[PDB]
RNA sequence: UUCUUCUAA
RNA sequence: CUGCAUGGCUGUCGUCAGCUCGUGUUGUGAAAUGUUGGGUUAAGUCCCGCAACGAGCGCAACCCUUAUCCUUUGUUGCCAG
RNA sequence: AAGGCGGCCCCCUGGACGAAGACUGACGCUCAGGUGCGAAAGCGUGGGGAGCAAACAGGAUUAGAUACCCUGGUAGUCCACGCCGUAAACGAUGUCGACUUGGAGGUUGUGCCCUUGAGGCGUGGCUUCCGGAGCUAACGCGUUAAGUCGACCGCCUGGGGA
RNA sequence: GGCGUAAAGCGCACGCAGGCGGUUUGUUAAGUCAGAUGUGAAAUCCCCGGGCUCAACCUGGGAACUGCAUCUGAUACUGG
């Protein structure tokens, strides 16, 4: 029931006395089609072993996102280390308008109507951190009502 | 050429010889040719049979060939049909009266010659070599081997740069002399070349 | 359940000097006498009694409790308190990943049982006597580390810590697993990783016996209910 | 005490 | 003919004490930790310490030979009585 | 203010800071162009010239040695007055103001406690080291910010070519 | 968007023009804000329609033309 997407696989290296040792890294993100989103980053000597370590860590450390109907709730920004990221709630049925690694994380997030733009470095590890950081501090009309101590209707 | 052959180093300790007979120097090398020709013939003839270890023994100028196989049904056929066919051609080759005994191989996933030939048969019909090495290791550790190491070598998937790969699960102590390392080796004659397969299987330590 | 002059006689208000204190402990320090901070016992009592209520809440539904202190002065006291209310203790060094990497330590819990089975119960004398001492010092080492949790089987449900910075590894493993944390948070410690913060001294042997007996009561009182 | 340099894929 | 398409086999660094993995943790990451430190050893040998806990390949032992004794069997070997 | 400043004494002289008051009443901040200052080396004129020392000479060293090493040695270094206006002129961090957890110091005032000792309790200036949040590509920075903001200025736009 | 180390803080400072400016009251209405009027050609673009067998195209009505001027206000902020 948790849909699983790998974003990018990558071969890294490590030089020792014998020569170059190669290894593989895998960046996967999971989600339930609702606010539960979580990503993972695994690494092993082999590509099917690396995605499995990535899927394992992604299933725990999930994060909860207060969605709207099928879209976001207010235009929120998220940064991580190279990637200031803008994303925006959008009208019904405009699709996921998002780039690369950001497309995979919002699709398992269960949103369906976004207007996104990834500024800065578009390295897939940091931009998937920047959207999760961007989606986590997005707050609901309920959350701002309990915080400010008003009703939802006084906020409109 | 770093590693000693694990069968040949254990032959006085935990492994038996595949030929246990005696002759003087006058009649030695003729027997060793005679042992070679029947292992040549039976391997070509019982290729579809999953034969592992052909043990040859000759008392009183009469050869006794003990065939180890995973299924004796294809070796026998009808009751005295193919064994009797194979017994009369051994006597033509050995020049002495022959006798064929069949010792059944319980658990064929825990026998190195059967496992190496299973990898070779899979590689010959063009399967992914890494998938073949996983299933050879998973079946043996499930069936109860204390440790298996398999290894293929050279021209894998038709790549022009030949390399070797090996998997290992469980402990395979090669330097331990009392270790029951079942070792044997096969060769796959693919369309891109020859792929050599080695497989070590550790059953446990004989405490003699 | 513990009055203020109980705390005042044992030495709960004592702490460490003014060159070791954490600025996060500002709502808990009363003053500073003889270049040593003084813990505000006005806020110690209603928070420690709020913590013992949750112990009575969690041990009601048969939760597992782990006592964590390896100060090598309060090592025997944290063992005797855990054997009163027959709960679990860590008196020698908290292994890195004892909670998060439980599935590897589990493979040493089983080893601890088999070494206790083979030598004591199995009576496996007359082996190679240097290995017979290697079996002995293996079982001695594993009991010294994992003997306090050898009957626990699963993750505990609440964690009681003697020092919030000396046992900071156990705080982080509990923070990952969502397990609530009970700790004597002194002035030189960090009060953020502890879910129910209890101010108080850490080096006072009288206070250690004072802290644990109030816990060893409310577990036994919580067990029968 | 002095103690330089090494192309090809 | 091509060892620069290969299998097999071999030299070599080097009988040098190293080389790695699982899970955990640290780092955005390449990676790190483990494997470092205090001692000690022929040895990642062992002990203690330690965010590591474990495991594997090796380092050792199991093998052969030699060095003393015992029992058994004494010819084609032996000669004290 | 920066460059920079080191025996001692006098004369002339700038700035900072502190303690209490008194007073003026926004008089402030920044600054293109402009002007001034600005290490050493160098230049001009006039002195001075112990030591040091480019250049140069000799000796070694070396395959060579226009070098390092040695023995010498001239501008120069010093003073007066001009000029040059540059340095890795660096904290590689423009100035001014506000706010934001701490620790160990150095230095320099000043209040208080019986100075019952060089102590005890404070309160200002300047400064060094470590470090939290936060920030940062990381290294690190971290109340003297590279944190959170405001005002103004200078500057950047691939590496060469330059 | 940047400028410790990747390109990037003038060597430092004074300072004219310029930019900016604590706090309180009054006044002004310049900025600002609101309304109205005049204008912002038509076409084009957009919206709702209509017409060519549909579409391209043609076309009716509207919105828009984010501007400027004048007048009537508003006085928190900025200016005087
Ligand atoms: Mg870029
Ligand atoms: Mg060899
Ligand atoms: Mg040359
Ligand atoms: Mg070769
Ligand atoms: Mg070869
Ligand atoms: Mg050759
Ligand atoms: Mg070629
Ligand atoms: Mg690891
Ligand atoms: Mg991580
Ligand atoms: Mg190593
Ligand atoms: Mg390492
Ligand atoms: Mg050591
Ligand atoms: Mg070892
Ligand atoms: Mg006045
Ligand atoms: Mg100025
Ligand atoms: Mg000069
Ligand atoms: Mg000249
Ligand atoms: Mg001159
Ligand atoms: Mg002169
Ligand atoms: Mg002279
Ligand atoms: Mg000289
Ligand atoms: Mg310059
Ligand atoms: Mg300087
Ligand atoms: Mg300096
Ligand atoms: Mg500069
Ligand atoms: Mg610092
Ligand atoms: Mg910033
Ligand atoms: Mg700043
Ligand atoms: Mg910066
Ligand atoms: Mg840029
Ligand atoms: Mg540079
Ligand atoms: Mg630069
Ligand atoms: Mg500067
Ligand atoms: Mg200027
Ligand atoms: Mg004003
Ligand atoms: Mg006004
Ligand atoms: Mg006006
Ligand atoms: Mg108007
Ligand atoms: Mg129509
Ligand atoms: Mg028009
Ligand atoms: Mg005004």
């Amino acid at each position: 029931e948790l849909q699983e997407k790998l974003i990018a696989v990558n071969r890294v290296s490590k030089t020792v006395k014998g020569g170059r040792i190669f290894s593989f890294t895998a960046l996967t993100v999971v989600g339930d089609g609702n606010g539960r989103v979580g990503f993972g980053y695994g690494k092993a000597r082999e590509v099917p072993a690396a995605i499995q370590k990535a899927m394992e860590k992604a299933r725990r450390n999930m994060i909860n996102v207060a969605l709207n109907n099928g879209t976001l709730q207010h235009p929120v920004k998220g940064v991580h280390t190279g990637s200031r990221v803008f994303m925006q709630p959008a009208s019904e049925g405009t699709g996921i308008i998002a780039g690369g690694a950001m497309r995979a994380v919002l699709e398992v997030a269960g949103v369906h109507n976004v207007l996104a733009k990834a500024y800065g470095s578009t390295n897939p590890i940091n931009v998937v951190r920047a959207t999760i950081d961007g989606l986590e501090n997005m707050n609901s009309p309920e959350m701002v009502a309990a915080k400010r101590g008003k009703s939802v209707e006084e906020i409109l | 050429g770093q590693k000693v052959h694990p069968n040949g180093i254990r032959l006085g300790i935990v492994k038996p010889w595949n030929s246990t007979w005696f002759a003087n120097t006058k009649e030695f090398a003729d027997n060793l040719d005679s042992d070679f020709k029947v292992r040549q013939y039976l391997t070509k003839e019982l290729a579809k049979a999953s034969v592992s270890r052909i043990v040859i023994e000759r008392p009183a100028k009469s050869i006794r060939v003990t065939i180890h196989t995973a299924r004796p049904g294809i070796v026998i056929g009808k009751k005295g049909e193919d064994v009797e066919k194979l017994r009369k051609v051994v006597a033509d080759i050995a020049g002495v009266p022959a006798q064929i005994n069949i010792a059944e191989v319980r658990k064929p996933e825990l026998d190195a010659k059967l496992v190496a030939d299973s990898i070779t048969s899979q590689l010959e019909r063009r399967v992914m070599f890494r998938r073949a090495m996983k299933r050879a290791v998973q079946n043996a550790m499930r069936l109860g081997a204390k440790g298996i190491k398999v290894e293929v070598s050279g021209r894998l998937g038709g790549a022009e740069i030949a390399r070797t790969e090996w998997y290992r699960e469980g402990r395979v102590p090669l330097h331990t002399l009392r270790a029951d390392i079942d070792y044997n080796t096969s060769e796959a004659h693919t369309t891109y070349g020859v792929i050599g397969v080695k497989v070590w299987i550790f059953k446990g330590e004989i405490l003699g | 359940t513990v009055s203020m002059r109980d705390m005042l006689k044992a030495g709960v208000h004592f702490g460490h000097q003014t060159r070791y204190w954490n600025p996060k402990m500002k709502p808990f320090i009363f003053g500073a006498r003889n270049k040593v901070h003084i813990i505000n016992l006005e806020k110690t009592v209603p928070m420690f009694n709020e913590a013992l209520a949750e112990l009575n809440k969690i041990a009601s539904r048969k939760g597992k409790i782990l006592f964590v202190g390896t100060k090598r002065a309060a090592s025997e006291a944290v063992k005797d308190a855990a054997l009163s209310c027959d709960q679990f203790f860590v008196n020698h060094r908290w292994l890195g990943g004892m909670l998060t990497n439980w599935k590897t330590v589990r493979q040493s819990i089983k080893r601890l049982k088999d070494l206790e089975t083979q030598s004591q119960d199995g009576t496996f004398d007359k082996l190679t006597k240097k290995e017979a001492l290697m079996r002995t010092r293996e079982l001695e080492k594993l009991e010294n580390s994992l003997g306090g949790i050898k009957d626990m089987g699963g993750l505990p449900d609440a964690l009681f810590v003697i020092d919030a910075d000396h046992e900071h590894i156990a705080i982080k493993e509990a923070n990952n697993l969502g397990i609530p944390v009970f700790a004597i948070v002194d002035t030189n410690s960090d009060p953020d990783g502890v879910d129910f913060v209890i101010p108080g001294n850490d080096d006072a042997i009288r206070a250690v016996t004072l802290y644990l007996g109030a816990v060893a009561a409310t577990v036994r009182e919580g067990r029968s209910q």
